[PDB]
């Protein structure tokens, strides 16, 4: 069991539920549902977003440590040293080289695998929940609405639709199904994420009316500029980009296929550089 | 004309008084509301002792676009006019921009809407001229139009004035906010959901949308059925916007309102702007002529609803 | 004595000053007698330090060279700058070579140093051609051929699929065929050809040399990687 | 659940059960009982060492990631690059600034709070058996030993003792309780990893007869001989070495006692560089 | 041309050569005339690097005489290298102080960049102070006393509490009264005056050091630290 007794976190600073710097055993991040008295709706929250968090356990995935309820709900995960890919690629503007952004491509690409093969659909991917722990490392975090995969059709029922749009999927903002997620929507999220890797921005930066974007996309009359692309960018990743970008959902390839094209193009754009007269 | 001077003398005055303004310097009062992306708090400024509302917008922005944003919210400290609520000074801090402004304490239409259930035509004709008034103000004196009219965000106090808010005067805090959470419904103008046009004329639709909102005490999604009209789970956005696009606009029912009425919000809601009436068009309209020379207790009906 | 010397030149090695260790090794070799197999790589330390960092110099300056792009006294100075680096460079191998073939090549009894000090020659002669543009690059090309030729008979010879100093003539060879002499298909079939009888006996690697072999073998999978692409 | 169907993973190389470098969803390491036929006890060892695994997550505990039954009994953690702590120490010898030393010392004692937080006792803490991971992470593995400590005296029965002698408490050696396992046995165990790490070199350099040194040790006649740290090495830690060692378990720290000498060094003891020249 | 110089200075510093830059260097100074900010920068910055590689191959010398304790030619090379390497090493500085009369003391006309020749002069004295034991080594000290006070008393003069110089002139003093002073009180107290005296100028944090201030801060708390330890 993962239940923290009362008394032994100890709180600190802030960041961004909400989020504080604390203290379990070492530095942790604790992740707190602010009010007092907890709905059973933010109640069910916790109590999904813990159970998802249980099954996980690799390298890729942000390291669940354990809950508290006492004091108020909360999540205690592994502390990071280092940003978000946000924070790199927009903030700090990393000038990172080809081979390092398809290698975090690739362990971004092997935390969704795992997730999905456990059937978690995280549902909220993007930049800001990829971090880069001590700069060498990706950990997907943020499991707020992640969820697992029923086995039966009419469990479903109805949530309202939250998320960041830049991220969103075409079918997942019009919200047609009982159920509009898939495994499928993170991959088209990953696929935002491959434009963030590949071109140093975000999608549709002349449109800044957000319910244009939702609107837009949702009919399918938007979608990302992909000659915004850096030329260095390996043809191989374009057309990656571009598949896991699909319209169609169905068309979009899986974790498996991203692992079967993401060894082939970085083997394909060595990095080796001069090779001559070498120490040994 | 002169209680709206004498308001105004009053707000240069405190702004004299006062000086900088940062983070320390203020004490919550209370929490006057929330939003997509902001929160409003009535506060106490205490080097001047001035109760103002201080409005924190969070964004995550580079020092150079923040203080650009802070300098051009400094344009407001010229804006004064009495359909346009007052601007007392701008910062940043901690992941947010602040924005300190003229507390009104009848609050937003939209908090009144709620109280009130429905608002009386005659009442709304006021608000039809500030509203008119203040888009009029932005445009001429701050080449600027609003982007965002809709009933929360036309303010109201205890001596009867109508002022418009939270329009877009800096640039940069637009660009800013576009990187922003879904909203709930929509207020905007269908030439802009398209991208075909972009003018005064989308203001005016909003301020149609809002009135028609106004009147009948309901939010527009499309419309009502035949049963829920004889009484006076949510639409999704997307199917607000695509509703907005593709269907006739709304309007209001047909004997709870004076045809002078009827026919104004009508003009104000022709899907295609060139044929909307404009603000030079509505200011000479049968309903304008009317509501103006109307005397009502606005004030008093103000806090007689709550 | 000799033991001063060699710890006089190992105690400078430690201290990064690359001056008074060649120095100091030059005055070893000068004495002309045999060297052990520890008193051997501080010499080739020594003299690959010096010549790499002229060789840095050398290739940011040519790059800068290639960077400016316009028409005036920059360009001179930069070429004559580069120039009295090819002057600077060249006085240093050829003090290596003079060092080299009058004293420890024409008396070298054990043939692994006989290896060794061949694909010394074969390297310092490569480091020369690379430098020298003109008529001057078809002999001292020829020369480290023949030299790397000589070494890779008795490699073949009397040496094994996974010694340090047989992978080191390979890669210094097929990085010699690579940029000298610009046969690519050659390269890749000599080091695809080393790299698979380098898998052999990967069961007979004793501690005296695994960095060194698993080095030398992680560095022509790069190079091979780099080429086919 | 943590089993990974048959499969998937793809064992390659090998380097010292038995230990596979291997794929599956990246690098990993695949630790397998090379036989065919497990035998009962062979099975509740590795019911037990996944048991024990599937209890721990933290940054300074080698990453379980899951098992396999079918082809081999086989368990599944992170692949670290880099070397245990023995390697850098008595291999390479590494030579690491005494504030890099401490530091291996505060996460090798981090990573062992969190286990006996949740009750583990390792019983096979050793150089080896802690690895610095990316050369700035200590990683503790090798659960084949590890036990969690049962609320009743009789469940122990019996269990021949087996492990590496250089780092086996003087209780342990002698083996007269039922039970001489306890956190105190793995302080001591770490008590020796600080000899390592403040001298350099394995305890008992002299003596190289196996058998005298678990009657030596064991009797009290043998004990380690703390002038050898190097002198660079804080006051603090040697005392704090001297104390996990202590003959008397009860007289080595346990758990807030252990969280207190190291805790308490690692406020201190610092700055081995006095320049600031710019 | 003085530009031609230094580029030709600029792009020895940007290949890790640290002997054409100084002579370079020096062949600019001999012409006498005034400098500009930036190319004082690169005076400082090889001469720094000559100073250190001096501490270096010296500092190895010194300690690496110690561990051996006995009585030979590897020990009196050890000996030697203190006579030499030292020679060397006063060479150096004494060409430097000699650029730095003859060219810095002549032209000098922002009263900050004087503090930077004073604070260069006091740090060249200093190192040969420190190096050296005897009477003209107590001379080179009451030299450096000399200059790091008419330095200090600019500094309080005319500076920022805030700015890079008088923060690396109240540094090397301080590391000056530590070392050479071998006194633990006074230097704490003045690397604590130097910290607050960062710390005051808040704005001028901004373009006189500010990151680079902090670090000054966080080396004063580090060299405090170490002293009070
Ligand atoms: N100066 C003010 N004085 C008193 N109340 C205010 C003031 N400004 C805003 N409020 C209230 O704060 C709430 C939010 O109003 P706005 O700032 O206009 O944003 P909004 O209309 O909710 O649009 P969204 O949903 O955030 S995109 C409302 O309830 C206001 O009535
Ligand atoms: O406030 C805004 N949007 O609402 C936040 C969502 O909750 C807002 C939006 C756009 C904008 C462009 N230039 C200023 N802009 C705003 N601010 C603002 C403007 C005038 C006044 I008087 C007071 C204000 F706070
Ligand atoms: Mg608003």
């Amino acid at each position: 069991d993962w239940e923290i007794p009362d008394g032994q976190i100890t709180v600190g600073q802030r960041i961004g539920g909400t989020v504080y710097k604390g203290k379990w055993h070492g530095d942790v991040a604790v992740k707190m549902l602010n009010v007092t008295a907890p709905t059973p709706q933010q109640l069910q929250a916790f109590k999904n977003e813990v159970g998802v968090l249980r099954k996980t356990r690799h390298v890729n995935i942000l390291l669940f440590m354990g809950y508290s309820t006492k004091p108020q709900l909360a999540i205690v995960t592994q502390w990071c040293e280092g940003s978000s890919l946000y924070h790199h690629l927009h903030i700090i503007e990393t000038k990172f080289e080809m081979i390092k952004l398809i290698d975090i491509a690739r362990q971004t690409a092997q935390g969704m695998d795992y997730l999905h093969a456990k059937s978690i659909i995280h549902r909220d991917l993007k930049s800001n929940n990829i971090f880069l722990h001590e700069d060498l490392t990706v950990k997907i975090g943020d499991f707020g609405l992640a969820t697992v995969k029923s086995r039966w059709s009419g469990s479903h029922q109805f949530e309202q639709l939250s998320g960041s749009i830049l991220w969103m999927a075409p079918e997942v903002i019009r919200m047609q199904d009982k159920n509009p997620y898939s495994f499928q929507s993170d991959v088209y999220a990953f696929g935002i994420v491959l434009y963030e890797l590949m071109t140093g921005q975000l999608p549709y930066s002349n449109i800044n009316n957000r319910d244009q974007i939702i609107f837009m996309v949702g009919r399918g009359y938007l979608s990302p500029d992909l000659s915004k692309v850096r030329s260095n960018c390996p043809k191989a990743m374009k057309r990656l980009m571009a598949e896991c970008l699909k319209k169609k959902r169905d068309e979009r390839p899986l974790f498996p296929q991203i692992l079967a094209s993401i060894e082939l193009l970085a083997r394909s754009l060595p990095k080796i550089h001069r090779s001559a007269s070498e120490p040994s | 004309d002169e209680q709206q001077r004498k308001r105004l003398e009053a707000f240069l005055t405190q702004k004299q008084k006062v000086g900088e303004l940062k983070d320390d310097d203020f004490e919550k009062i209370s929490e006057l509301g929330a939003g997509n992306g902001g929160v409003v708090f009535k506060v106490s400024h205490k080097p001047s002792g001035l109760v103002m509302a201080r409005k924190l917008i969070h964004l995550e922005i580079k020092p150079a676009i923040r203080n650009q944003i802070i300098r051009e919210l400094q344009v407001l400290h010229e804006c004064n006019s009495p359909y346009i609520v007052g601007f007392y000074g701008a910062f940043y801090s901690d992941g947010e921009i602040s924005i300190c402004m003229e507390h009104m304490d009848g609050g937003s239409l939209d908090q009144v809407l709620k109280k009130a259930g429905r608002i009386p035509e005659q009442i709304l004709g006021k608000v039809s001229i500030a509203v008119i008034k203040g888009l009029t103000y932005l445009r001429e004196k701050h080449k600027i139009m609003h982007r965002d009219v809709k009933p929360s965000n036309i303010l109201v106090n205890s001596r009867g004035e109508i002022k418009l808010c939270d329009f877009g005067v800096s640039g940069q805090l637009i660009d800013a906010m576009a990187n922003a959470f879904v909203g709930t419904r929509s207020y905007m103008s269908p030439e802009r959901l398209q991208g075909t046009h972009y003018s005064v004329q989308s203001d005016i639709w909003s301020m149609g949308l809002s009135l028609v909102e106004m009147a009948v005490g309901r939010y527009p999604i499309p419309p009502p059925d035949a049963k829920e009209l004889e009484l006076m789970p949510p639409m999704a956005i997307f199917e607000l916007l695509d509703y907005i696009v593709n269907e006739p606009p709304p309007k209001l029912p047909s004997g709870v309102f004076s045809l002078e009425f009827q026919d104004f919000v009508n003009k104000c809601l022709i899907k295609n702007p060139a044929e909307r009436a404009d603000l030079k068009q509505l200011m000479v309209h049968a309903f304008i002529k009317r509501s103006d020379a109307e005397e009502v207790d606005f004030a008093g009906w103000l806090c007689s609803t709550i | 004595d000799k033991e001063e010397l060699v710890q006089r030149a190992k105690l400078a090695e430690q201290a990064e000053r690359y001056d008074d260790m060649a120095a100091a090794m030059k005055e070893v070799t000068e004495t002309g007698v045999e060297l052990s197999n520890e008193e051997r790589n501080l010499l080739s330390v020594a003299y690959k330090n010096v010549v790499g960092a002229r060789r840095s110099s050398w290739r940011v300056i040519s790059s800068i060279e290639q960077k400016t792009e316009g028409s005036e006294r920059k360009q001179q100075m930069a070429k004559e700058y580069r120039v009295k680096v090819e002057k600077e460079l060249r006085e240093i191998c050829y003090d290596v070579l003079g060092l080299l073939d009058k004293h420890l090549i024409p008396k070298a009894s054990n043939p692994e140093s006989k290896v060794f000090y061949l694909k010394m020659k074969g390297d310092y002669y490569r480091y020369l051609a690379e430098v020298a543009t003109g008529e001057t690059r078809n002999s001292v090309v020829e020369d480290s051929q023949k030299a790397y030729q000589d070494a890779f008979e008795i490699s073949k010879a009397k040496m094994q699929p996974t010694h340090p100093i047989r992978l080191g003539l390979a890669l210094n060879f097929s990085v010699f065929y690579y940029e000298i002499l610009n046969s690519p298909d050659k390269a890749c079939q000599l080091a695809k050809q080393a790299f698979d009888d380098a898998i052999a006996e990967l069961d007979t690697l004793n501690e005296d040399s695994y960095k060194d072999s698993t080095l030398i073998m992680q560095l022509l999978r790069d190079n091979l990687t780099l080429w086919t692409s």
